RNA sequence: CCUCCGCAUAAGCCUGCGUCAGAUCACUGACAAUUAACAGCCCAAUAUCUACAAUCAACCAACAAGUCAUUAUUACCCUCACUGUCAACCCAACAGGCAUGCUCAUAAGGAAAGGUUAAAAAAAGUAAAAGGAAACAUCACCUCUAGCAUCACCAGUAUUAGAGGC
RNA sequence: GCUACCUAAGAACAGAUUUAUAGGUAGAGGCGACAAACCUA
RNA sequence: GCUAAACCUAGCCCCAAACCCACUCCACCUUACUACCAAACCUUAGCCAAACCAUUUACAUAAAGUAUAGGCGAUA
């Protein structure tokens, strides 16, 4: 059928661990700190899409002019193939005309 | 309409099973009339010495001890082989160590190596 | 399949050659199939020597009650139809002369005290030696089975039972465990279930004849 | 997903408790169940 | 209707290796293949 | 004498064929090239001894009496030419010193990977050599886009096992 | 001679010899009825029937007369779990037929425990007047 | 495969239940 | 074997390993923990103490281990008793067989205090790697005949140092040897 | 009682009703097979002859105008290697085809009735009185273009080559 | 590689015949006794 | 009651970093998995959107989506 059929796995999870535990410390890095540093740059995260959020056409954008020629060639002919989709699925068919 | 199995001997009509062969080594030459003349120049010899008096068995008795695995190291080789006559000799032009120019009149030469296994 | 035999021949038939893998582990079995010496019912001390190179500490007649007490764990075993103590108390080669039989069904056996007190006679020894004590007590048996029929056995009235119990200790850091239970030729018929059973004649097909 | 759909038989259980008293092969599956249910309610 | 009448002979010729290694786009075929990684890379 | 192409007679049935161990390869390193010709020989003779009590114990549909005489022997064989080669190589590595015993070259193929092709003893010259000029041992442009998709399999590969790896070093992590 | 390239031999090279020939052998019992005179071998993949004669010249010296090559492909009808096609073992078998009278019969070879001895022997079986009822009791 | 960690509970709840229901106790 | 193939405490290729892990299973595979590669610290027969368990704080030896499964078989205990000899109307025979106990489930013996000892593989002068008891200065080391047969060559045959080295070759050697009287050379050809 | 088939080689497939055991109108695993004179696999240079069909080939009788030959000179010595050989076989519908050599029913080969009953409607066959139907190509011809050569036309020359009409 | 048309080089008995085998013509095409037909359901 | 269900965990996911792959012996461009005689570059095209169709049209942050250009019609 659609459900289970024993209790599952249980769910041992300390909440109050170390690699949780600092989990935004020091990270108001920026007044706090006198200036020398803003959050802007404390992520740690891919440099495709490291804080300018725009929309999934915009992100795609970025991921091209950011890091295109660093591509296998599946991935740039498929980053260019949603590029077009997007392009074309931005100012042609919707709710608001 | 079937591709995956190997190519060995059978596979169409005459002729084109007649070029290939499994994995022998050719010993004649084919001359008039269709005939095949097979010098004895060509052909494998196999010619092992006698058996007889040689007292090592082919297996080994485990009674005997264990030693260390001294794989025959091209430097440690040529100083054991070369040690007594370059001791006498510099006591005493590498042709009476035996340095061959070219091995180009020897029956065994190494490169190519026309040796067998 | 019939034995080992039957089945390397049917075997070689099918073709199936059984390969063989070389392993240095074994079974490190503590049993006996059979005794040393059975001592035959209506001297023995070398075997008491040589058990006494590794024990050092054994008192034959007070060896024999807690034995005892454990042929009662035997019973026990059935009361509480508890194969854990069991596994526990007897050989393997009385496990399947203890339970193959006995499991599927209900016993409520119980001992009670002795008519004749047992005796130990037997002694005897890769070592186990094997000493059998004797004993005539009062039993109170039922077979009740998967009907729930309490089938074999009277019901509260105990009755004289002697054998000579056999059991056997073998030579690590164990001790004293059942190993079989004599009976001689000359004991008493046993009292049967009161179900009548057919034994089949010799099954003769269609085609042969019948003497 | 990042959530699937996990609640089916308690849901199609909570369905059919309120008709299981009809003839047919409509006593057991949750489409004929709902038609004939919501009928009759 | 029995078209599929093949032959050998034919079936290397029209199918092989060396003509379908002599013009350069077939190369390209068996490379093709290769990045596909089949095993019949050839007939 | 055909008598040596089964096994002693005196010891069949005896469900073991009581055979030492294997010569080991420093010791066997220890005898003359004669000596290494004769134990060679002997090698053959016990391995084709092997081989045939082998297919027909298959024949005979039954168990092998000696199993891993077959293979002790195969083995010590592998170590008299494991000898046999590394005096050859010391051989070669003295008089001349090239490193690959036959001949060749690294170069590229018509596929466009990178191989190490062999040459070939055969008489007429590479200025005339009929078959040897038809080797297409070229490749232009037409390469390019195939040849980086290669690297581009082999580095999904990559990433996948290492992936992989570390994952499972996570989750093993998470069982202490 | 197998795994290896021979040497180059021209008009009037010198008599290639050999080391030690590493093409092993295997002379089983024939499977179906044949002459005396001849015993046959399942050879390795490479040598040849005149290459048979001298190797069995040098192990065994024996009289070779005649040699004889039949190609048996190995089957392809059988699968794995994979199920595909798996083609057997392949082999080219030979045959010399000795000399001089010579007629060489295959050899006819091929011509814990007790505890369970004592058990399956020793099984005292179950009355028909036991009717089910254990045995461990005495009684 | 719902990863999930109420509605097993939910389900258990209402088979035993049902065990409850089979063979109701002394 | 396969990938992921789940070993047992029965032979590494056995038929019956075929019969209980067979060729065409993909099966779900154990966890396990890995311990350093100098640091297996169970031998072959030695005394140990199962610090867990039934019949536990008893005395048992190691005899088989499968670093695969990373487990040691510690007979003398941890067994069931299960019949042998399943046939159709044979009575069987009851062994107490043992299955295996985790390498964390058991501890090493000390072999002067007789107590469950945790060592460290140490180095020493005399031996590079070595175990080594914390709650005593003891090493504990590893535990432990052929008649000669007709085709079995003695190890007075075998103290022959007669590999001379020479300048020539096996084949050359041998051709001395043999009078292999050479007339022709090889011609000398291309490498097309 | 059937056999306008059958037996071989050819091609083409790839061990595919051989043997010992399992149990899946009542296939699976292991073991064994096909030992060449037939057929392929070839042929040491440079030049030089090679019009006189075949049809039983002697006549007649032709047109569509012929499907097969060395020789000269130089150089050259050593012999039996390798690979195909099996089979109830191959392509397709879930009616059919298969090139070639012999036997024109035969020496080889094969079985349309699972068992019964004797309905109609249908299908096939037998029997029935009395009557006996109640356009494209093309030969021939015409027209038009083209005065000529080394990959077709053509190794040709306006009685030629190509294109349209009836 | 079926079939359409052609080449090479064979076969059967009476041509605008069929066919064993290789080879050639690739779609913006070839082929076509032109059926506005074919060239792999 | 049977068929059935259900179960973790194989390994995939993206990123971070980092430049990687190519010789057991052998054989491998002829009919690839057989030991052997006398030749390469020459502009991508096209739709789509113009509500049909034609010129036009893509295959770090900030100035700035302003200056340039549009059957001056769509936008880039
Ligand atoms: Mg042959
Ligand atoms: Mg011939
Ligand atoms: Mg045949
Ligand atoms: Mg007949
Ligand atoms: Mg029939
Ligand atoms: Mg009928
Ligand atoms: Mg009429
Ligand atoms: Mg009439
Ligand atoms: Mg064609
Ligand atoms: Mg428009």
């Amino acid at each position: 059928i659609g459900i289970r059929l024993t209790l599952p796995p249980p769910k041992v999870v300390d909440r109050w661990n170390e690699k949780r535990a600092m989990f935004g410390v020091y990270d108001n890095i920026g007044i706090l700190g006198n200036f020398e540093k803003h959050p802007k740059e404390l992520i740690r995260g891919p440099i495709w899409l490291r804080g300018w959020k725009g929309n999934e056409l915009q992100r795609c954008i970025r991921k091209r002019k950011m890091v295109g020629s660093r591509m296998f060639a599946d991935d740039l002919h498929n980053l260019n193939k949603r590029i077009r989709y997007l392009y074309k699925h931005f100012n042609r068919h919707g709710k608001f005309r | 309409a079937d591709r995956m199995s190997k190519w060995t001997s059978k596979r169409g009509p005459r002729s084109f099973r007649g070029r290939k062969g499994r994995g022998a080594k050719g010993i004649g030459f084919l001359t008039s009339g269709w005939r095949f003349v097979q010098i004895k120049e060509m052909v494998p010899e196999f010619v092992v010495p006698d058996l007889t008096g040689f007292k090592l068995k082919p297996y080994v008795s485990y009674l005997a001890p264990e030693s260390e695995e001294t794989p025959l190291t091209a430097a440690q080789l040529f100083s054991e082989a070369v040690a007594p006559a370059i001791e006498k000799d510099f006591k005493d032009n590498l042709e009476k160590y035996g340095f061959e120019p070219t091995q180009e009149g020897k029956l065994f030469q190494l490169y190519p190596r026309n040796f067998l296994r | 399949f019939k034995t080992e035999k039957e089945f390397m021949q049917h075997a070689r038939k099918a073709g199936l050659v059984i390969p063989p893998e070389k392993s240095d582990r074994s079974i490190h079995l503590a049993c006996t199939a059979g005794i040393f010496d059975a001592y035959v019912p209506p001297a023995s001390q070398v075997s008491i020597r040589r058990i006494k190179d590794y024990d050092a500490n054994f008192k034959i007649k007070d060896f024999p009650e807690k034995a005892k007490d454990i042929f009662i764990e035997a019973h026990l075993c059935l009361n509480n139809s508890d194969h854990d103590r069991l596994h526990t108390l007897v050989t393997e080669h009385c496990f399947p002369d203890m339970t193959w039989d006995i499991k599927y069904k209900t016993v409520r056996w119980s001992f009670v005290e002795s008519l004749e007190p047992s005796h130990v006679v037997q002694v005897r020894c890769n070592v186990y030696g094997q000493i059998t004590v004797r004993m005539h007590t009062r039993q109170t048996l039922a077979i009740y089975d998967r009907f729930g029929r309490l089938m074999y056995g009277q019901e509260d009235v105990p009755k004289d039972v002697l054998e000579y119990v056999v059991f056997e200790k073998q030579l690590p850091y164990g001790s004293w465990r059942m190993h079989t239970k004599i009976v001689p030729p000359w004991a008493p018929p046993k009292q049967p279930i009161l179900k009548t059973v057919m034994i089949p004649g010799p099954q003769l097909k269609p085609e042969e004849e019948y003497e | 997903l990042r959530n699937r759909v996990t609640d089916r038989y308690f849901r199609i259980q909570e369905v059919l408790k309120h008709a299981r008293h009809f003839r047919g092969r409509k006593n057991r599956c949750y489409r004929l169940a709902v038609r004939t249910v919501i009928r009759a309610f | 209707g029995n078209e599929y009448q093949p032959s050998n002979i034919k079936r290397k010729n029209k199918h092989g290796w060396v003509r379908r290694l002599s013009t350069p786009a077939g190369v390209q075929v068996i490379l093709r293949r290769m990045l596909k990684g089949r095993k019949s890379l050839s007939h | 004498g055909l008598e040596e192409f089964f096994d002693d007679p005196k010891n069949w049935g005896q469900e073991k064929v009581k055979s030492g161990a294997a010569w080991t390869c420093q010791q066997l390193r220890n005898k003359s090239n004669e000596d290494l010709h004769k134990l060679w020989y002997v090698l053959l003779k016990e391995r084709n001894m092997l081989l045939t009590l082998e297919q027909e114990a298959k024949r005979q549909r039954l168990p092998m009496p000696s199993p891993e005489r077959l293979d002790k022997v195969v083995d010590s064989m592998d170590a008299l030419d494991k000898v046999v080669q590394e005096r050859e190589d010391a051989l070669r590595l003295l008089q001349t010193g090239q490193e690959r015993a036959r001949p060749g070259a690294w170069r590229r193929d018509i596929f466009g990977r990178i191989i190490w092709h062999k040459f070939k003893q055969w008489v007429i010259p590479w200025h005339l050599n009929k078959r040897y000029n038809r080797k297409r041992f070229f490749a232009l442009p037409y390469v390019d886009h195939f040849l980086r998709l290669e690297r581009e399999k082999r580095a999904r590969i990559k990433a996948r096992k290492e992936n992989l790896e570390r994952k499972k070093a996570k989750i093993l992590l998470k069982k202490f | 001679a197998r795994n290896v390239v021979y040497p180059l031999y021209r008009l009037g090279g010198p008599q290639l010899r050999v080391f030690r020939t590493n093409f092993f052998i295997q002379l089983v019992r024939p499977g179906v009825a044949q002459p005396e005179d001849t015993v046959q071998f399942r050879i390795p993949m490479e040598m040849t029937r005149v290459d048979l004669r001298n190797y069995l010249e040098g192990i065994y010296n024996v009289p070779v007369a005649a040699v004889r090559t039949r190609v048996q492909h190995g089957s392809n009808k059988r699968r794995d779990h994979r199920n595909v096609r798996i083609k057997k073992p392949d082999y080219k078998v030979a045959y010399v037929q000795l000399a001089h009278g010579q007629t060489f019969t295959f050899p006819d070879l091929f011509p814990l425990y007790s505890m369970l001895e004592e058990e399956r022997q020793q099984r005292q079986s179950s009355d028909p007047r036991r009717g089910g009822v254990p045995s461990w009791f005495g009684l | 495969v719902k990863k999930g960690f109420r509605a097993a509970f939910r389900f258990q709840k209402e088979l035993e239940r049902q065990r409850l229901l089979r063979c109701p106790p002394p | 074997l396969p990938p992921h193939y789940r070993y047992g405490m029965s032979p590494p290729g056995s038929v019956a390993d075929k019969r209980k892990n067979p060729p065409w299973i993909r099966r779900r595979p154990v966890v396990v923990e890995p311990i350093s590669d100098e640091d297996w610290y169970l031998f072959c027969g030695d005394t140990v103490e199962i610090l867990e368990g039934k019949d536990a704080g008893k005395q048992g030896k190691v005899v088989q281990v499968i670093r695969q499964r990373n487990w040691v078989v510690v007979g003398g205990l941890n067994t069931h008793y299960r019949y042998i000899g399943k046939t159709m109307d044979y009575r069987g025979t009851m062994i107490p067989s043992e299955a295996p106990l985790l390498h964390r489930q058991v501890k090493l013996v000390d072999p002067m205090d007789r107590k469950p000892t945790e060592i460290e593989w140490r180095f020493t002068e005399a031996g590079e790697r070595v175990r080594v008891s914390t709650r005593s200065g003891r090493i504990i080391p590893k535990p432990e005949t052929w008649i000669d047969g007709p085709k079995d060559t003695s190890v007075e045959d075998a103290l022959e140092r007669t590999y001379v080295p020479c300048l020539k070759t096996l084949q050359e050697e041998v051709m001395e040897a043999m009078g292999i009287k050479e007339t022709r050379k090889y011609k000398k050809v291309y490498w097309y």
